[PDB]
């Protein structure tokens, strides 16, 4: 057989896919949870700008789409029939770890800062610009990992 | 083909499954051992504002 | 915070519903235009308090009576929250009670230095700070008996053993020294407790709110301890909470602040207390800050400190109700709007 | 850091030049230094206008920094001439350096021939080579340590100048001569070691070439020089310097106290003197450290923030390289000059505050604030 | 599988590439979280310097860029026939940059929180905040220098 | 406002590296990895220099 | 703590064992790949199918009480919220529905291979695919259950305040449930292509 | 032992049949303990609701029913000859049903405590708590169905 | 010994018979501990209610009976020349009964403490407390049944 | 795969070269975090003392400088054919310098916080605080000297 | 490499040489940090007494001196073809000096800050402080002689 394609390489390919999806889901879930805690906290007091403050939950969703796209690509370039290579196996492994942990960290950061910012947004109206600035500057954190995932994956296929 | 004479693959499978069972058992024990009884409702206090 | 809802979830829901019952500024305005105390209760029945005060005749109604009855319903409900939960939250609510307990025991110290009466002293004890051995502690024939019965089978023991030595109490004034230093010991222990076993964010909110209360007690001590000079600064330094957020950089100067000039220089050093003592009465400023932090607590949704926030908020609310009732009963309508609550 | 002693040699005067050059030997690049020099000119040229306009948050402490930044910028120019890198990329005006063999295979590994010495700065032939990092790093380790030792000597002579101006002799004989002989006999002996090591063409000389920074740490063991002597008795006679230093340390410990707690203060004084000497001579590697950090950061940014050359001879490629260059210039300016330049500013600043100043500057005196003020148009409230 | 180029060589290089972004992302996440908590908590009293105090999150974004650049270049270093040694140095570079970035991110978070707390209360502390954030950034910068020098060394004279 | 200095630098520096490409200089072009076509990339980088010259003219609106 | 010291002991013993093998030259004797190949793929596939539904149920129940306890607590003051908030519980247990569906579609795949024959690429791929597809679906289901439980609790508290607040917070719950949908779709996509245990 | 019926295979059947009762018993124990604390705390003031408040405890008993039925119906398939395939199937069924029952028991316990607590104060929260129990128990029935399907599939076509 | 009856099966059998009594003893001991603390905290105010309040202790003793009966039943089957299947079955039965009894002990201790403290005030809470105890011990009952079923299966056509 | 030059030799070299920057970076980060909190606390009250008080953060950056120097020096000895001795020594040097720098960072941060607090009130504690920071930094200096000795003989007449 | 002098022999020596400086650095750093907190707390009241109360930090300095001298000597003891015995004994010496210095450092730190806190009030406590500091430094002294005497036999008549 092909020594560079041992039969346990798809194990690591599925490792990449599974880790990517689970960590991305976990990060998006933490972000959504903390942002929702903040939204519900300020709702009972100044119910009005709740829709304007919803945006961090939208970013948690965006993290979810990041995880989705990386995972679906990883799944797409796996199959039993094709001679999957072990290098490609650890490659999908690393792709998954990068994207998943980047999404998890970005979700933690965005959830915490979104919670605190939305709670303090009820007191001061113009804090929303800083809140959304922090929102996007934590967005870039997960975006960077997703780009890492894309390039590492496309070299795995190559 | 054998990994290690004493560490046969079947033993490794048994150890991995038993480790998963042991971990879930220990976490279940951690949940259930943190039961605490709401003793306040079960003791008629001497304070007048309750009685 | 997901483990919070394992057991406190019902407590959380009921306390949040209670927050929904808090009085807002608009219904404070509505209660303002009332002209008579019976009109006050008539309009207040429309509020969360409901028909609570339907058991008293209008002629027998007084501001003190409405104070007592509203505080009584609040105390019923706090006791209900206390005995409907267990564990770390149970100990937390015990610590909430413990401040009122300290005040009550300090009150009982009076009546033991001079034994004029016991039964009325025990009855007039406000019921929130009650513990089991209060009646036994009341029959004390001297300071010594109270000293031993308060070092065993009551939460008073750690503070007393930390602060007092074989009941050297007659030499020290109760209210200025015995009460306040005991309150300090309680406050240090409570801050410690929150720092080990509370989780975030209950921690990050309760620790700063407790620090605020420490700061308020410290500033009150500093201002009330300069009129007389028999409180030596070393005892004053001891008497100050020694934990909070203006400690130590402001606590030291307060300890050595000899006059109003010293306290103004020391307290204005910290940011969020600049001009705090310069204008008006400290009551309004301190209660306003307290209510702001409580509102801040309510913004958090999973946190143990929500019960502290709710019951401080309701206590300050009943204080506002008493203020309105008194400023309408005793006339002087120019000070109705002194109410502090923001909801 | 601290107001001067009543009449001592104010450390400001040497710092006027050393601080900009210590920064520059840390900074290196032509291009970043040139843009920051333009920024300095922005305040130098408009000094008349800015003097009567509120500093605020746009300039703030830079209000007085118009001339500091100018001088560190021109020294950045010099360090660029002598490190040969406009931003990261090396320039090639001067005479051709190493002549790698004229016949090369498609992908062969090619060494280079020392056909001569590049006259001004690091040889441009070193650029892009697999040994470039090692050569440059060894070079600028030695440069940093040598310049730092020279700075130590120049700063320590200020202690002698101060005591001589004050006409005190016991302090001289008890601190300067023992301290000077110690610091020279170890670290300046290391410096003379390294300069002799370059001076001799080692391979042609035939005798073994010692390691890049080896001889002194080899000597730490014993007077029995292990091997690879620098010169005839060069590794042998230095035992005299070592024994002189080790018999000097108790003299330094005892001379000053021999005019209750004076001895207790002076023992601490000797301990801190030696520990500061060794620690600061080691600390002088910071110049190297941020020089290399800046060089590598310039390389990486240049390699993947500018000049992909994608879409060559294409209008879409023109637009893409326009956007890429705008992003590159923004990144270089903000990140590079602000972050790293002020970082090197701070490192050299501390260097002068302790490594040089504390060797001689000890006295703290009263400040001079006379009675006058210009105007009160600040609208105080 | 060559004796010097085993089939499992890509493990170390790939894990280094992964860690190079994972650990720096965790560090930048902590830095951004603590910094922004301080921002929104203390500028609510006085808002106008929100844009001024945005800076520690910019520094955390620079840390994230640092991880991105090291990760993309070590990706560029990856291959199939690579020598075990190459995988070892790619792993070393990845861990170096990632953990140095994690330390830098902890520094960013703590320093930014304290700095914004001070700056909202007193203005001249802003410059000192800037200086410290620069230092907490040059920590991760040194990590990046080590990593890039390593993964440059990870390819020459390799059989 | 700030685009003036960027435009000036994109004239000067981008032009000097543009010509240094067109000079088929070893440090920039001819390597195993960089594009081999010197004048080809020189043309587009000269076009970038010209568009930055126009951009600088536009930014000269400070008067 | 004793537990932390136990982790330290485990780490030090595994590190020293690995170093011992590497230095004696049997670093290949710790062959992770050989262990993967020799263990039966049936074990991986079945652990995956078991754990997908198990973790889905765990997350479902976790979110169920997380929402329900606060829902009951808030309903005390105003029982108007009970029925109208039960939708949060419904969206919490649709996660368990997803787990059950993924479990049944996985149980469509198990069967007996021809003895030691077909102990090869197809069945190995199927085994590992089933294992970590089940782990993916189960863990994603668990975490979205946690998220939806927290958001449902917050929705209960908010509904106790105002009626329209509940409907404006229900979007948070919807966003949380998107995570469970994504977990289901990724599990299906990355599991389906593996054939049965021929 | 032959390769497809190794000697260690019945260990997994034994662990499955043990776990199928162990984990459901632990879950039902937590459920009945939490519900018992709740009901004893509420009945001391409201004895009239004691009889109807037992429902969560019957519900934990139903969890125990799940555990017992799956454990016996999986014990009915073990043997010294049973193949490794069947051993894995019963092991997986045991884990699935046991973990499902454990989660369901935790949910019943906590929800029953909260709901008995609510029903103490306000009446029509009782039906709400009952419905939450019913959903949390169709939850456990899902794991029951998974276990039954797995075990039923085991014994067919085994060498 | 033959691979189907390896020499190290008695290890598994001994561990199983050990656990079958150890875990049930742990659970019953903790349960009687909580029940006794509750009795000694309640009877201090109501002395005459003592003998009537000790029922949960009786049932914890019954859980100990369950452990004892499973241990004694398992020890009879154990032998040197047993097949590894018998060792596995004994181990599984022992763990099943031991952990089910430990769960029953958790439940019995918690509900007994809560119920006796409630009945200190509410005299008609004792019937509900008995009901909670019975539906909590049914867990130990099911553990006992699975132990009997497994152990009875342990020696059926064993080579 | 030479006996004295095994193929797995450069793994230890890479690990040491990285750890030399990770551990120093962690120490420097903790030091600058504690010192920065101190600086913010003292400068919100005493703004002018900021620039004068910046030194402890510099001395925290010392640990990062030392990590960089030892890391690059270790890297220059890396090689695909490097013997096991070389990797051993580079690993040891990296760990030594990194952990010495970590201890130096702990000391620097703690005493920097304490001294900043002290100098906030009293004016001439700054000199003593500086000298204590000097001793904390020279600790890392001893670490660096040890690392330099190891690296110096990392390739001394190695077979 | 012969089995007398195996290829992995320098690992023990390298890790011992590293750990010696590592542990003495941790001990000295803890001592100096904690005693420096004490100094910063005491000198705000008594700035003049800094030059006298400084001693414990210097004593931690001597602990660091012990660590470096042992580390450098035992490092000079290395070599590629070194005997296994040499590596084992030099690991022993390194760990001995390191952990003895760590214990000495803990003692120095605790005694020093407590003593300086006390001596802030009372002057004559200074001599007792110093006396206890020597009687704690003797611990690192014992470590010094132990390590040196191990090093003496590290290669004495070794093969």
């Amino acid at each position: 057989s092909n020594i560079y394609a041992p039969l346990y390489a798809p194990f690591f390919g599925f490792a990449g896919c599974a880790a990517a999806m689970v960590l991305s889901c976990l990060g998006a879930a933490i972000g959504t949870a903390k942002s929702g805690i903040g939204i519900a906290g300020i709702g009972t007091f100044k119910p009005e700008l709740i829709m304007k403050s919803l945006i961090p939950v939208v970013m948690s969703g965006i993290l979810a789409i990041y995880g989705l796209v990386v995972a679906v690509l990883i799944a797409g370039n796996l199959s039993p029939t094709e001679d999957y290579t072990l290098f490609n196996g650890f490659m999908h492994l690393s792709c998954g770890l990068c994207v998943g942990f980047a999404c998890l960290s970005s979700g933690y950061a965005i959830g915490m800062v979104g919670d605190v910012g939305v709670r303090k947004y009820m007191h001061q109206p113009r804090l929303f610009v800083g809140i959304v600035l922090i929102l996007i500057f934590s967005e870039v954190l997960g975006l960077y990992g997703m780009i890492v995932a894309l390039i590492l994956n496309t070299r795995g296929s190559e | 083909d054998i990994l290690s004479s004493i560490w046969t693959e079947g033993l490794l499978m048994c150890l991995i499954v038993s480790a998963l069972l042991l971990f879930i058992l220990i976490v279940a024990l951690s949940w259930i051992s943190n039961l605490d009884i709401t003793y306040g409702a079960l003791e008629k206090s001497t304070n007048p504002i309750k009685k | 915070g997901v483990y919070f809802n394992i057991d406190n979830g019902f407590i959380e829901g009921v306390v949040r519903g209670y927050r929904n019952g808090l009085l807002s500024n608009n219904q404070y305005i509505n209660l303002t235009q009332c002209d008579t105390l019976e009109d006050l209760k008539l309009q207040l029945s429309s509020t969360d308090y409901g028909n609570f005060l339907s058991s008293v005749s209008s002629e027998s109604l007084t501001t003190s009576l409405i104070q007592e009855y509203a505080s009584s319903k609040l105390y019923h409900e706090f006791n209900y929250i206390r005995d409907q939960s267990s564990g770390s939250t149970r100990k937390f609510m015990d610590y909430i009670t413990y401040g009122y307990m300290i005040d009550n025991v300090a009150l009982m110290i009076t009546g033991t230095i001079h034994d004029r009466d016991k039964g009325e002293i025990l009855q007039r004890c406000h019921p929130l700070g009650w513990f089991d051995t209060l009646p036994t502690l009341s029959v004390a024939t001297d300071l010594e008996s109270l000293y031993e019965t308060v070092l065993v089978d009551t939460p008073l023991a750690p503070y007393f053993k930390n602060c007092f030595d074989t009941a050297e109490e007659l030499d020290d004034m109760n209210i200025e020294i015995i009460r306040n230093k005991l309150y300090k010991a309680y406050l240090e222990d409570f801050y410690n407790f929150v720092t080990e076993e509370i989780p975030e964010p209950a921690k990050e909110c309760m620790q700063t709110l407790l620090g605020f209360e420490a700061d308020r007690r410290s500033i009150n001590i500093a201002l009330n301890s300069l009129q007389s000079s028999d409180i030596d600064p070393d005892l004053k330094s001891d008497l100050l909470p020694n934990i909070g957020k203006l400690y130590p950089l402001a606590t030291f100067h307060l300890a050595q602040a000899q006059d109003f000039e010293g306290v103004r220089a020391a307290l204005a050093n910290v940011y969020e207390y600049r001009g705090f003592l310069e204008t008006g009465n400290l009551e309004d400023h301190f209660y306003q800050l307290e209510m702001e932090l409580c509102r801040d607590a309510f913004t958090q949704q999973f946190a143990i400190s929500t019960v502290w926030a709710w019951m401080k908020s309701k206590e300050q609310e009943v204080r506002n109700i008493t203020w309105i009732a008194e400023c309408i009963a005793q006339n002087q309508r120019e000070r109705i709007n002194n109410y502090i609550s923001v909801y | 850091y601290g107001i001067a002693q009543y009449r001592e040699i104010n450390a400001g005067l040497p710092t006027i030049v050393t601080f900009p050059f210590m920064f520059a030997i840390m900074f290196g690049d032509m291009g970043h230094g040139f843009l920051m020099t333009l920024a300095a000119l922005s305040l130098v040229l408009n000094e008349k206008k800015i003097n009567k306009m509120k500093r605020g948050e746009i300039f703030d402490m830079a209000f007085t920094g118009r001339y500091i930044i100018l001088l560190m910028g021109v020294f950045s120019m010099y360090t660029g001439f002598l490190y040969n890198d406009i931003f990261s990329k090396t320039m090639t005006i001067f005479k051709s350096g190493w002549k790698w063999p004229d016949h090369w295979k498609k992908g062969e590994s090619i060494t280079a021939t020392s056909v001569g010495t590049y006259p001004i700065g690091l040889d441009w032939a070193w650029h892009g080579t697999e040994n470039a990092l090692l050569f440059s790093n060894s070079y600028k380790m030695k440069l940093s340590i040598l310049m730092g030792f020279i700075h130590m000597t120049y700063s320590y002579f200020f202690s002698l100048a101060n005591h001589l101006y004050f006409n005190s002799m016991i302090d001289i004989i008890g601190n300067f001569i023992p301290g000077l002989l110690f610091m020279q006999g170890i670290f300046g002996y290391l410096s003379v070691c390294i300069v002799y090591k370059w001076a001799v063409d080692w391979v042609k000389d035939g005798k073994p070439a010692p390691g890049l920074l080896n001889m002194l740490i080899n000597m730490f063991l014993s007077p029995g020089t292990i091997d690879d002597e620098l010169y005839p008795h060069q590794a042998k006679v230095q035992v005299f310097l070592l024994l002189m230093a080790l018999v000097c340390i108790p003299w330094l410990l005892l001379v000053k106290p021999l005019h209750g707690d004076i001895m207790i203060h002076q023992v601490i004084h000797t301990i801190e003197f030696c520990l500061n000497c060794v620690s600061h001579t080691a600390s002088y590697l910071r110049l190297w450290a941020l020089s290399l950090a800046h060089a590598q950061l310039s390389s990486v940014l240049w390699t993947m923030t500018i000049q992909i050359a994608f879409g060559f001879r294409g209008f879409v490629g023109v637009f893409m390289t326009v956007a890429l260059f705008a992003m590159w210039f923004a990144l270089t300016c903000a990140v590079l000059v602000l972050m790293e330049g002020t970082s090197a500013m701070l490192h050299s600043l501390r260097l002068h505050w302790v490594e040089s100043m504390s060797k001689f500057f000890v006295g703290e005196g009263l400040p001079y604030e006379p009675f006058a003020f210009e105007y009160k148009d600040m609208e105080v409230a | 599988m060559t004796e010097l180029c085993p089939v499992y060589a890509p493990f170390f290089g790939a894990i280094g590439c992964a860690s190079a972004i994972i650990f720096t992302s965790l560090g930048a996440a902590y830095g951004t979280a603590k910094s922004g908590v301080g921002i929104c908590a203390t500028c609510v009293l006085r808002p106008d310097l929100l844009f001024k105090n945005i800076v520690p999150v910019i520094m955390a974004g620079i840390i994230a860029i640092y991880g991105l650049v090291v990760s993309v270049l070590v990706c560029y270093s990856l291959g199939q026939k690579q020598a075990l040694y190459t995988g070892f140095i790619q792993l070393g570079a990845g861990l170096s940059v990632g953990l140095s970035g994690l330390a830098a991110g902890f520094a960013i978070g703590i320093v930014g929180d304290a700095g914004v707390r001070g700056s909202s209360q007193q203005p001249r502390l802003f410059v000192g905040m800037i200086l410290i954030l620069i230092f907490a950034e040059v920590l991760g910068l040194y990590g990046l220098i080590v990593a890039l020098l390593l993964n440059s060394r990870a390819t020459q004279d390799v059989v | 406002w700030c685009c003036t200095v960027l435009s000036a630098f994109g004239v000067v520096i981008l032009s000097v590296i543009a010509h240094l490409f067109n000079t088929n200089h070893e440090s920039f072009v001819g390597s195993i990895n960089d594009p081999e076509d010197g004048p080809a990339v020189a043309h587009t980088v000269y076009l970038a220099a010209l568009v930055y010259l126009v951009f600088f003219v536009f930014c000269g609106f400070q008067v | 703590s004793f537990s932390h010291f136990l982790y330290y002991l485990v780490l030090i013993v595994v590190i020293v064992y690995g170093l011992y093998k590497l230095f004696t030259g049997h670093g290949s004797d710790i062959n992770f790949g050989k262990f993967l190949l020799r263990t039966s793929p049936y074990m991986w596939a079945n652990l995956g199918i078991a754990l997908c539904v198990g973790l889905s149920v765990v997350g479902a129940a976790w979110g169920i009480f997380i929402t329900g306890s606060s829902m009951i607590g808030a309903g005390v003051r105003a029982p108007r919220i009970t029925t109208k908030n039960l939708i949060s519980i419904i969206f919490c247990e649709v996660v368990a529905i997803y787990g059950l569906i993924i479990a049944i579609v996985f149980s469509s795949k198990l069967t007996v291979a021809t003895a030691e024959n077909m102990y090869s690429k197809s069945n190995l791929y199927t085994g590992y695919s089933l294992f970590w597809a089940g782990i993916t679906v189960g863990a994603s289901n668990l975490i979205c259950g946690i998220a939806v439980g927290i958001t449902g609790a917050t929705a209960a508290i908010s509904d106790a305040a105002d009626s329209a607040l509940f409907v404006k917070i229900l979007v948070i719950e919807i966003f949380g449930s998107i995570l469970g949908l994504l977990g289901l779709i990724v599990g299906l996509l990355m599991a389906g292509k593996a054939s049965e245990f021929q």
